């Protein structure tokens, strides 16, 4: 990968150790996909947050790195973080100190695009988890590779990724036609198809025919989906995305996907309401719609819930749905919106042993953890709760 | 005498004793990064250590964040003396960078089995067999 | 305009006085500009909210709606608020509630694509302000036309539009190219760009070659502009807009932006500090990057400002430079972000006598309004200010 | 008998009052009185209420129809509106008050104190001479 003279002080360390590391991987990943040169990226989004993950490894590399002087170079914010006793919860915060020390935007969230950081139609970015990646590039029409931790921590602190993959015009083309003959509506509809996509494809940009949305949140969840059983970093809805004229460019298999294919999954998350001590709806971080969706569906259901709700969300949202009264409402019956925070990464298998949700994500991955999972609309599942 | 050709992933020279698996080894709860015991649920290798042995493996698989556990690994010099990998994915190639581990790739791994001692010229990507 | 058997229905009343009106208002929309159907919309964002602009009139007709049952069919949000003495706020306050049982979010902010509100590219919906439409359709791709105070709101009550305009294809292509031959590389620039270009075209859809913004809040100012000198209701830019390249479908003409055509702009806003007792940033509301840029500005100051310095912003941004720390700098130099209310919309004139901003509406406006101006950047407005 | 659109409905005569001058109800004209305030219209000082108004155009800011209505209330509308093209200000504001409005009328042709009577639900104008 061709290397500016500037990047090639860098890369022997006329700049510190920071530095000259961060580009060191990142010439080891241009060097294995063939990327031409680097190119600049405008935001990026850190992945590692959560203490469960990274654990005290996680927290060596970063207290090092930012000990040798590492700040990030380009407006970056993070990856949401863990919920836990404080014992565990004051590791975490350290873990959120050091990205601070470097600079990043401690925003703690994988819907940054409300609020926090929201890329242009075209903006190369360094964004490195599923949800996030698949609908900037997806339902914005920016170009990010699926990063990982370091990759992304990396091209954060050059300001620069390798120019692989979804950063290349010919990379965003359609690879299998998808024509959804089954029913899909509602919310949970698109968490089931994204599943049950993302499980029978491979590393493949699919093309939706016959889909059209009501609500941009069910792409939001549809590619989050597709990004946990699969590795859809990439798609298109026809007349929904902004890239979909110019995606097919040769001929294309058509797979199709029946109501049987999703019954199938609708009915694998099915386990009865009294091995359910929890629900969980934000996954991904809910928006404010989403939020105020179930506000007015504890309205109408009148009394509390006995086990606790959690909603999800971008520090953005909470603080919106708090100043609407929201999350006023959401209180007074038993549910709390919880921020800049995540679930699936949280060491809660000792807390609740039972998630109801309308998340796909949430199911696929809870249901694998030995959770007792329960798949259903937000509608129902406030209506049915204890 | 007989010198296996790969890839420069990250400079250095290490001999020493090999240890091999034929599988996608991940590293993130895969490794415990204070013994360098290998502990995943699917492995050649499940109850055997890392430290002082070259690493053959076919490609790093699992969690990004896997690197940390190697960087952890070094500076607790229970990583190995160098990796021999078939494929350079960014898990275990990035490990290698932030802990100085000697890395060469594109190794026909096949060539090589468990037991066998070599050295590994990583500045060139070279592999001999010394017997 | 061809009416489904159940508009008909609404438009013979058999839903209530509120949805009859405000279907009757639409079919007369509709038969002024040729719709030829009535599409639904996904969101609205009514004009009309300060008491400066719709006065007691105002209080006047949405009390009686109020009363008669209006309730908007679709999520909407709300035009910003005034800034004045209690007697303004209590008149001000009764606007914003009256509307808000209308059903509609009381968000009160021009930019609702952030955390509040945001389209989907190629989603039809029906919003009013002109800063916020120019953003939806070139920056999202979204499509809107440039409604009023009582069509918005009347289409936030049944749900549909006009089809006509910036809903339909044909008139999303580009009617002229801007050759931007002029050096234009700060947010200023791009605010007198804007009001230049705005002031030289017509009901122009504009396409911009060699034009490289940096931040996405350049072209935010670059549509607010000439939304606020012209009628720019959509506008392309070569590579960075989502539409940009199906744009040009016949032959254009191209006038071309001189640098002494930005010149003559910045010089008739060139007003001594001297006459200036109040800075404003955020027009259109700024967005959390703008509010960071201002804070480590503050900063390397190092010393508090004499005049006092205001930053307009969503509530959705202003939460964020709280969490963020942001806010917590500003307020330590005599600055104080203003959530969801908005200056050239407020009966300032008794208070303040002169306006520094970054922003070329409001320069124009309070220019208009009789108050002295000064345009610059937000660095020099920080560095030179008393 | 002047033929034109019909905008909204209802039967009206009365005195006409003309403005050859597009005219902008927010500012314009006053809600309590029905004066207009406009600084360069014809009519710097009539006021409209129940009168037949007839001008080319309305003009100004979208919340005028919030205007028009007030008038209504405060009962200083005008008895009917002719312009010579509906737009989006005049015409809410005749749709919520329920004001009679026709467009398209050769508004030339009707001179300020004309006796008319204006059929809006077919949309036709008959002057009385
Ligand atoms: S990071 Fe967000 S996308 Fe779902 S799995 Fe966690 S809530
Ligand atoms: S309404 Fe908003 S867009 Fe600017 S001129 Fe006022 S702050």
């Amino acid at each position: 990968m061709y290397l500016t003279k500037e990047e090639e002080l860098i890369l022997a360390g006329e700049y510190g150790y920071a530095l000259q590391k961060a580009m060191e991987i990142l010439v080891a990943l241009g060097d294995i996909y063939g990327a031409d040169r680097l190119i600049p990226i405008k935001s990026a989004q850190v992945a590692g947050v959560s203490y469960k993950n990274i654990g005290d490894a996680g927290i060596e590399f970063l207290r090092d790195f930012v000990e040798a002087g590492a700040k990030v170079s380009v407006y970056t914010t993070l990856n949401p973080a863990g919920i836990g006793d404080d014992e565990f919860m004051e590791k975490q915060m350290e873990v959120l100190e050091l990205y601070r020390k470097m600079g990043i935007e401690v925003t703690s969230t994988c819907t940054p695009y409300y609020g926090a950081n929201l890329p242009k139609f075209g903006d190369h970015i360094a964004w490195s988890e599923s949800s996030a990646v698949s609908f900037a590039n997806s339902i914005l029409g920016a170009r990010t590779n699926r990063e990982g931790g370091p990759s992304s921590l990396a091209a954060a602190i050059v300001g620069k990724t390798p120019n692989y993959g979804l950063h290349l015009d010919e990379n965003r083309k359609a690879t299998v036609i998808v024509d959804v003959k089954a029913k899909v509506k509602t919310f949970a509809d698109y968490s089931v198809l994204g599943y049950h996509v993302g499980k029978t494809l491979g590393n493949d940009v699919p093309y939706f025919k016959n889909l059209k949305p009501e609500k941009t949140e069910f792409l939001k969840e549809l590619g989050a989906a597709m990004g946990a059983t699969g590795s859809i970093a990439l798609y298109h809805v026809e007349g929904e995305t902004p890239e979909y004229r110019e995606a097919i460019t040769d001929k294309l298999e058509t797979i199709t996907v029946e109501d049987s294919d999703l019954k199938a999954v609708r009915e694998s998350f099915q386990d009865d309401w009294s091995d359910i001590d929890m629900i969980l709806i934000g996954c991904p971080h809910a928006s404010l719609p989403e939020v105020k969706e179930i506000a007015e569906l504890l309205r109408m259901r009148g009394k509390p819930l006995k086990i606790p709700l959690f909603i999800t969300a971008s520090r953005a949202v909470k603080a919106l749905a708090d100043a609407l009264g929201y999350t006023e409402i959401i209180e007074r019956y038993n549910g709390k919106i919880i921020p800049d925070s995540c679930f699936v990464v949280s060491p809660i298998k000792g807390w609740y042993r039972g998630i109801a949700t309308n998340s796909g994500k949430s199911a696929f991955y809870f249901r694998s953890f030995g959770f007792s999972v329960r798949l259903d609309d937000v509608e129902n599942l406030i209506k049915e709760a204890p | 005498g007989p010198k296996l050709k790969g890839r420069k992933i990250v400079g250095g020279k290490a001999e020493g004793e090999v240890i091999v698996s034929r599988k996608p080894l991940s590293f993130l709860g895969g490794v415990d990064p204070e013994t360098g015991i290998v502990t995943d649920a699917e492995s050649d290798i499940r109850g055997q250590s890392i430290a002082g042995k070259i690493l053959v493996f076919p490609r790093g698989k699992g969690s990004t964040v896997g690197s940390y556990v190697i960087y952890a690994l070094k500076k607790n010099n229970k990583a190995p003396k160098a990796i021999i990998v078939g494929e350079a994915e960014t898990i275990v190639a990035t490990g290698a960078i932030i802990s100085d581990i000697p890395m060469v790739d594109g190794v026909d791994v096949s060539k090589l089995k468990t037991g066998m001692k070599v050295r590994v010229d990583a500045d060139s990507g070279e592999v001999e067999i010394l017997e």
